[PDB]
């Protein structure tokens, strides 16, 4: 429009209200650990978008900024 | 706690609009000072939030499930 | 021998007989003696 733009990566969320009150059964204590980000940026701000497939190329461009 | 109580015994130590207010009320601040430290006592979490640990709680409403269903299988 | 009267008395347990599945009726005893359960 003159940067302007999304990294993209992988996330963590550990909290113990589901960790350890179950544990050591089906709930592992360790993951451990990683999931997906994508940041928008310019200016001022930061989406935190749900990440999921099925998914097309040009929707992190688009519905973002729509 | 103490403080629980405190709210409604620091209620009416309060003797009306005259200076025989602060007279009682330093000493008030002093006990002010005194539940600001009691604030202290209070400094860490525990269990999560409500309702995080009521989550919790409802998550044992699930867990208790099991227990009501497996003594059918007994026989 | 061992196996004959230990795993016969085991036979019979809080799982009742090895056979209490009942086959089909064991298809129910994911659901019957669990989901019905309310």
């Amino acid at each position: 429009q003159l940067g302007h733009y999304i990294h993209i990566f992988v996330n963590t969320q550990p909290i113990s209200a589901f960790e350890r009150t179950l544990s050591s059964k089906r709930s592992s204590c360790e993951y451990d650990h990683f999931l997906l980000l994508v940041e928008w940026h310019h200016d001022g701000i930061v989406e935190h978008v749900p990440l999921d497939d099925h998914m097309d190329a040009q929707h992190l461009l688009l519905l973002i900024t729509q | 706690t103490l403080l629980r109580q405190g709210i409604r015994q620091l209620k009416e130590k309060v003797s009306k609009m005259e200076p025989e207010e602060m007279t009682v009320k330093e000493k008030k601040s002093i006990i002010e000072i005194l539940k600001a430290r009691i604030a202290l006592k209070k400094a860490f979490l525990k269990m999560a939030l409500s309702e995080s640990n009521d989550t919790v709680v409802k998550k044992e409403d699930v867990r208790e499930s099991p227990v009501d269903t497996f003594m059918e299988n007994a026989t | 021998r061992t196996h004959n009267r230990q795993m016969t008395e085991t036979l019979e347990k809080y799982k009742s007989l090895d056979f209490n599945m009942e086959k089909e009726g064991d298809v129910i005893q994911q659901l019957k003696s669990s989901i019905k359960k309310p």
